[PDB]
């Protein structure tokens, strides 16, 4: 309830376009080899505009890490609903543009996806 | 009585003649752009320098979800787009008509109807009938230069990547088709002109030498050729084709297949 | 295996090369001395392609892919398993491209008619040389190119495209796009009237150009004629891969961020760049 | 029990692609077919695709009618002879090619009557008999000497005949030295300053250009034979072409 795993990994699918979901040993838990968006897994609890190894972040996005924004369900949901506008408010700028070119319409689907990344995607 | 249809009939605008059925499609298609207008003056806060600026970023976007397909939302939230895809409906409609009767007034085939009545299938699947089917207007485009760009980057994302689609894939090979074959036929008419070549009509009532060099051309080229009819044929398939395979291919997508990626590695 | 009026066309002479010698047909195609040039470079590429695929072991023509050397190795040789064969088979392909438009223009000149066809051909070939020679080059490494294969080149183009945003902000994209449209609409109407006038409604005579331009301006609003229309055709459609090829090679050599930020430009204008109001106010 | 809607209709296509595509390969043998030896006689083996079935074309101003497919018309001997005993190889000519109508010299023996308009009138008229046609188009030729690829003059432009309904010129009327009056289409010729250059043609070879009957019409049968000689001599006319071609 209020997040279902298993109608969140069908969900999570789209996301495939441009993330992936790969633990630190170097096994795929989902995704296609995309790179345009960073690797999900350990976002949980993560500090927004931090995984290692992604280079293409913007300016927003690590200005709200550098504020303290750390993904849970929440910010989360808000954020895949409207990237830009997400984060045009929590920055408190306004000129802030996210780099994420896609929005999840149902909120439903954000908590399930939310659920999936937990059941998945939490670093120990 | 006649005499009223008559008089629309002798409508005109110039030497070209406009009829019933080309008034009530400029009439419509006014309407639409001055629902689409208003609304963007709206936007704009009737202010004509932001109008300006901003002209790229205004839409009229359609009644949210949890509308259905009723017509209850209100004027700015759904109600101006419903009265702007009406008016549109109409004016494409009226125009289509006015096609079919315009051939049949000077008695040539319908051919044109029936191509233009493919491009009318596309937009008939984004518009209204995808919409019915998923049960909701909000699943319609939205009325603006850059936002209905974002919407079909969108809907590519949200459906797996359109690439994997088949249909998408069949309507771009005919896509970049009908560009291969209007630049290779606009290219051997004009290398025969100096034969007469572009009097195509008078060629297939009457072969000459024109004709013959363009066939030739090709089949010592690819190893067949056509006739100075039937290249037309295949031209007119060609670009039908792109709106045919492509309506099919959206109206799947979101109805009976949500992941043309997953899809795609089943089969 | 000729057509009723071949024949008297097929005399000899138009070739570019080899004289005489290669100067003859093999069923319906002609020789000359760019036909078995083209061959050779196919071959040779088709053969190359086929080893690959033992390299990568399948013979599955939907998972075949040829990668371009990796960004590690810059505009220089590579193994050829990483890369090398990607380089000669770009080679005999180009060499085929352009052997294929000689081998036109041989046959042009043993028929006496123009050299437009070849001529627009060309601009298809310096489309693909934009994708696999000129951007690449001036990227700095052959890894920029696309791979050959039937969905690992569909991969690269959506790669390379959200690798700056949504690429539908490219201004040089949207304009080839609307000469695709705008080509499309024309051969479809085009193919539509000379049809509709040649079959008419039954027992009716065929129609005349001047009904074809009737019609032709009742719809359009002007008249262009029969010469007219097919220079637009290919106008259109030769603008169209022009401006591909420009959105393209402008892409990371001089623009390197999400291509719509590109509109800011616009914005930003003096005069009602901070004037509150609208969407950007 | 079900199945997979997307499958099916994709599977579909395909099969509707073969059926239309042998549609039109079949449409496109109305001309041309059936194929023949080198020989002239048929060559049994034409292929995968049958020939359709014929239609009848009613044509306009009560020309007749035309039906396709049907007996292959071409008529006029072909001076051209065998270069092998195999197939596959070229058929050198046996005269004068450019007189002889062969290759790039190529004419068809199509109706020796004009070409009309919607009214019925002649579509291409001599501009000093039009019904109203100034030359505006820039540069007027009227008057300038024609010259050939041989560098030497031929004559003058006497006349320009305009396509009346398209509104165009197709042809110059040239008057050659012996007083007669040739026509030389407008593809052809490079109208400069102060003369018109025709690289096609040398200047020997305008007294070989076809005539044409009434002076004041040309008919179609006219128009081939005019075309094709002239085209004829970019390659045939070669060999006395002087060089720095521009
Ligand atoms: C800038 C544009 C991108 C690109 C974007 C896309 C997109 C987007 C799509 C394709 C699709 C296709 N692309 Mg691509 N494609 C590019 C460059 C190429 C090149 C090349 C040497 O440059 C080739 C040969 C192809 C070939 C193909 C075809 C396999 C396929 C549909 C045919 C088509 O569109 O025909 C236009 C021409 C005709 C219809 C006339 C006949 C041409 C025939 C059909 C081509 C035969 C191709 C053949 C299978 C491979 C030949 C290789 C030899 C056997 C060695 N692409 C560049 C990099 N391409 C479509 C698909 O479904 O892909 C899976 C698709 O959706
Ligand atoms: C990120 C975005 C996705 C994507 C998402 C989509 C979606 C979503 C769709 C397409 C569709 C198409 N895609 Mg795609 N597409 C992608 C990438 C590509 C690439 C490429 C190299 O990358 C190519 C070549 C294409 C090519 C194509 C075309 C073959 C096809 C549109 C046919 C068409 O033009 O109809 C043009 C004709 C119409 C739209 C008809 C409507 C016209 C009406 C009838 C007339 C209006 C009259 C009016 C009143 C007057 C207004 C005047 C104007 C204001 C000036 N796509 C990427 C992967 N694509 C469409 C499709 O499948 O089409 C079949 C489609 O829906
Ligand atoms: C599924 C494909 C998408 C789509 C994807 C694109 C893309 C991608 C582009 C356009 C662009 C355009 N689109 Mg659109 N477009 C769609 C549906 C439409 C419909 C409609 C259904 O009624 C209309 C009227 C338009 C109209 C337009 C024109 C304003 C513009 C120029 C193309 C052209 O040659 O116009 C000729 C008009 C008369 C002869 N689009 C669908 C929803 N469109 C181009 C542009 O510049 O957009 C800003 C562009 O790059
Ligand atoms: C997510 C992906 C991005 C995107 C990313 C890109 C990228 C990246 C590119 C394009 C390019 C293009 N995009 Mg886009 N594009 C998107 C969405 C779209 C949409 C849409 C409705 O959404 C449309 C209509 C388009 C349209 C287009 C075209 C204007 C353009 C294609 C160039 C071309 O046709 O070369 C046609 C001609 C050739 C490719 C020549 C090559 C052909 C060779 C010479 C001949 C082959 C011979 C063969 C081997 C032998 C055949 C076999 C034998 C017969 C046996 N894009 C989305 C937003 N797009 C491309 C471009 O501009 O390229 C320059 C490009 O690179
Ligand atoms: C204004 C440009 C447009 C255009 C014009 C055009 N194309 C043309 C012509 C013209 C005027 C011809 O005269 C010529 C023709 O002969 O008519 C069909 C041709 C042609 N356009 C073709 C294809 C083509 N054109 C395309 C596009 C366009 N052509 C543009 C829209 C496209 C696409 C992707 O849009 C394709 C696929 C060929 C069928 C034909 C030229 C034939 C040719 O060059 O043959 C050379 C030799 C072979 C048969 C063998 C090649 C084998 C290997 C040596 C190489 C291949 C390896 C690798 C490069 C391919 C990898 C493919 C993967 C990506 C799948
Ligand atoms: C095979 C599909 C292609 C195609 C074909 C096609 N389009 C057509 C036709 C045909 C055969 C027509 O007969 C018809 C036409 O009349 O053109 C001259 C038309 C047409 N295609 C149009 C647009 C169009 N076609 C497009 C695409 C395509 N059309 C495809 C590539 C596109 C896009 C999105 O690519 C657009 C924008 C219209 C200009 C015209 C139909 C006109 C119409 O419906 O008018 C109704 C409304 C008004 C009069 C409003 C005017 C608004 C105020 C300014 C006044
Ligand atoms: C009025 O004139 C004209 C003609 O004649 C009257 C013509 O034929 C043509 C030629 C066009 C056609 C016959 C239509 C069909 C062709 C296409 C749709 C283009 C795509 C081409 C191919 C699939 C063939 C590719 C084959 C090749 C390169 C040969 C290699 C060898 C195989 C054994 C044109 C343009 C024309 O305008
Ligand atoms: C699918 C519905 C989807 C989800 C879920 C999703 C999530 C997501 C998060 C939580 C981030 C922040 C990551 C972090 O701080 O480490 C993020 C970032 C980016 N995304 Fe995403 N994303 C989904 C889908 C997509 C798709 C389909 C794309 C490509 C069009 C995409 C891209 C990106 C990018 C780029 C970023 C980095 C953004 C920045 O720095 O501003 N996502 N995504
Ligand atoms: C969804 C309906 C769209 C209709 C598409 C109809 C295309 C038919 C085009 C005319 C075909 C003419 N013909 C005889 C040459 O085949
Ligand atoms: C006065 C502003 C004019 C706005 C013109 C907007 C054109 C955008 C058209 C895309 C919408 C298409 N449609 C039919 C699917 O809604
Ligand atoms: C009538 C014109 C004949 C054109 C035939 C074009 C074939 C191109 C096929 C492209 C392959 C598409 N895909 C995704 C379905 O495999
Ligand atoms: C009728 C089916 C038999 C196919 C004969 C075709 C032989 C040509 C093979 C070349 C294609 C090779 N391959 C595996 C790389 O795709
Ligand atoms: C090996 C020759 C180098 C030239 C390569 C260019 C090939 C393009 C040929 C297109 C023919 C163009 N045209 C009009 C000039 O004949
Ligand atoms: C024996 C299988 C039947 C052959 C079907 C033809 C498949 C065409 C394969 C060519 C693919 C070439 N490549 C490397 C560009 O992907
Ligand atoms: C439909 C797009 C056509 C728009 C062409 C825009 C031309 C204005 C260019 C000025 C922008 C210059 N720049 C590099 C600074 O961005
Ligand atoms: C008087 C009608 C005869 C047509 C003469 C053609 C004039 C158009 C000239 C521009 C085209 C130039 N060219 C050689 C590059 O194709
Ligand atoms: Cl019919
Ligand atoms: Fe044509
Ligand atoms: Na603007």
């Amino acid at each position: 309830q209020e997040g279902d795993p298993e109608a969140g990994a069908k969900a999570f699918n789209q996301c495939q376009t441009c993330h992936v979901i790969v633990d630190d040993s170097g096994t795929t838990i989902a995704g296609r080899n995309a790179k345009t968006g960073p690797n999900l897994y350990g976002v949980v609890g993560r500090t927004a505009g931090t995984q290692a190894d992604f280079k293409g972040y913007g300016e927003g996005m690590k200005e709200a890490g550098a504020k303290g924004l750390a993904w849970d369900e929440e910010h989360f949901v808000q954020y895949v609903q409207d990237p830009t506008k997400f984060l045009k408010e929590y920055t408190g700028d306004a000129k802030a543009k996210g780099k994420m070119t896609f929005k999840l319409k149902k909120e439903a689907d954000a908590h399930n996806i939310w659920a999936y990344l937990q059941q998945v995607a939490v670093r120990p | 009585f006649s005499t009223l249809l008559g008089w629309f009939g002798n409508a005109q605008l110039g030497p070209i003649y406009l009829g019933s059925l080309g008034v009530l499609s400029l009439f419509s298609g006014l309407m639409w752009f001055f629902t689409i207008g208003i609304w963007f003056w709206y936007q704009a806060g009737w202010n004509p320098a932001v109008f300006l600026r901003d002209l790229f970023f205004f839409s009229l976007e359609p009644p949210a979800p949890e509308y259905g397909l009723s017509f209850a939302a209100p004027l700015k939230e759904g109600g101006l787009w419903l009265i702007a895809s009406f008016f549109m409906f109409v004016a494409v409609w009226s125009w289509w008509g006015r096609t079919y009767l315009r051939a049949q007034a000077l008695g040539m085939g319908k051919h044109t109807a029936w191509a233009f009545l493919s491009a009318i299938w596309l937009w008939m699947v984004l518009g209204f009938i995808r919409p019915i089917l998923m049960g909701s207007w909000s699943e319609a485009v939205p009325y603006g230069i850059f936002s209905h760009l974002d919407w079909t980057n969108n809907f590519s994302l949200v459906h797996g990547n359109l690439f994997y689609n088949p249909f998408h894939g069949l309507s771009i090979a005919f896509l970049y088709g009908s560009a291969l074959l209007f630049a290779m036929h606009g290219a051997t008419i004009l290398a025969v002109s100096r034969f007469g070549g572009e009097r195509e009509l008078e060629q297939i009532a009457d072969r000459g030498t024109a004709a013959e060099r363009a066939a030739l051309f090709w089949r010592w080229t690819m190893g067949f050729n056509a006739t100075m009819e039937g290249i037309h044929r295949w031209a007119i398939w060609m670009a039908v084709l792109v709106t045919l395979t492509g309506g099919i291919g959206i109206l799947l997508s979101g109805t009976v297949v949500d992941n043309w990626y997953v899809w795609g590695q089943n089969h | 295996a000729l057509l009723s009026f071949e024949r008297k066309y097929r005399v000899p002479g138009g070739t570019l090369v080899g004289g005489n010698l290669f100067d003859f047909w093999v069923g319906p195609f002609y020789v000359g001395f760019f036909g078995v040039a083209t061959f050779f470079f196919a071959a040779l590429g088709i053969i190359l392609i086929a080893w690959s695929a033992v390299l990568q072991g399948t013979w599955n023509p939907q998972l075949i892919s040829v990668y371009p050397p990796a960004l590690e190795y810059g505009l220089g040789g590579a193994p050829l398993a990483k890369g090398g064969l990607w380089q000669i088979i770009t080679i005999c392909a180009t060499g085929a491209f352009v052997s294929w438009a000689l081998r036109e223009v041989e046959i042009c000149r043993k028929l006496g008619i123009g050299y437009h066809i070849p001529f627009a051909f060309a601009f298809a070939i310096l489309a693909y040389l934009t994708l696999v020679l000129f951007r690449p080059v001036m990227m700095g490494a052959w890894g920029y190119a696309f791979p050959y294969g039937i969905w690992t080149h569909l991969d690269w183009v959506s790669n390379t495209g959200y690798t700056y945003g949504n690429f539908h902000y490219n201004p040089a994209h949207m304009i080839a796009i609307s000469f695709f449209f705008t080509n499309a609409l024309a051969l479809a109407l085009h193919g539509a009237l000379v049809l509709s006038a040649a079959n008419p409604e039954k027992g009716k005579e065929m129609r005349t150009p001047d009904h074809e331009d009737t019609f032709f301006r009742d719809l359009v609003g002007y008249s262009i004629g029969t010469l007219g229309i097919h220079r637009l055709g290919l106008l259109l459609s030769l603008s169209a891969v022009f401006f591909s090829a420009l959105c393209m090679i402008i892409t990371g050599t001089i623009w390197f961020d999400q291509w719509v930020d590109w509109w800011q430009w616009w914005v930003k204008l003096p005069w009602w760049a901070n004037i509150p109001g609208g969407i950007n106010g | 029990g079900n199945f997979d809607l997307a499958s099916l209709a994709i599977y579909s296509f395909w099969i509707f692609l073969a059926g239309l595509i042998y549609y039109l390969q079949t449409e496109n043998m109305r001309e041309g077919y059936p194929l023949e030896n080198e020989d002239g006689t048929p060559a049994a083996n034409q292929g995968p695709f049958p020939l359709p079935k014929p239609k009848t074309f009613i044509l306009p101003h009560g020309r007749g009618t035309l039906t396709v497919p049907g007996p292959e018309s071409e008529d006029r001997p072909i001076a051209l002879a065998r270069t092998a005993v195999s197939e596959g190889f070229p058929h050198a000519p046996t005269g004068d090619p450019m007189k002889d109508g062969v290759g790039p010299a190529s004419w068809v023996a199509r109706r020796d009557l004009p070409e009309l308009d919607g009214h019925g009138h002649n579509k291409i008229k001599p501009m000093k008999a039009a019904a109203g046609f100034h030359v505006s188009a820039g540069k007027n030729p009227i008057g300038l000497p024609v010259r050939g690829c041989d560098l030497e003059i031929a004559g003058k432009v006497v006349d320009i005949w305009v396509d009346i309904p398209e509104q165009m010129a197709r042809f110059l009327e040239v008057e050659l030295k012996d007083g007669s009056t040739r026509l030389l289409p407008m593809q052809m010729v490079k109208v400069q300053s102060n003369r018109v250059h025709v690289n096609a043609l040398s200047s020997d070879l305008f007294a070989g250009i076809p005539t044409i009957k009434s002076p004041t019409e040309v008919t179609l049968l006219e128009e081939d034979k005019i075309c094709g000689y002239v085209a004829g001599g970019l390659m045939y006319a070669a060999p006395k072409r002087k060089s720095v071609v521009a």
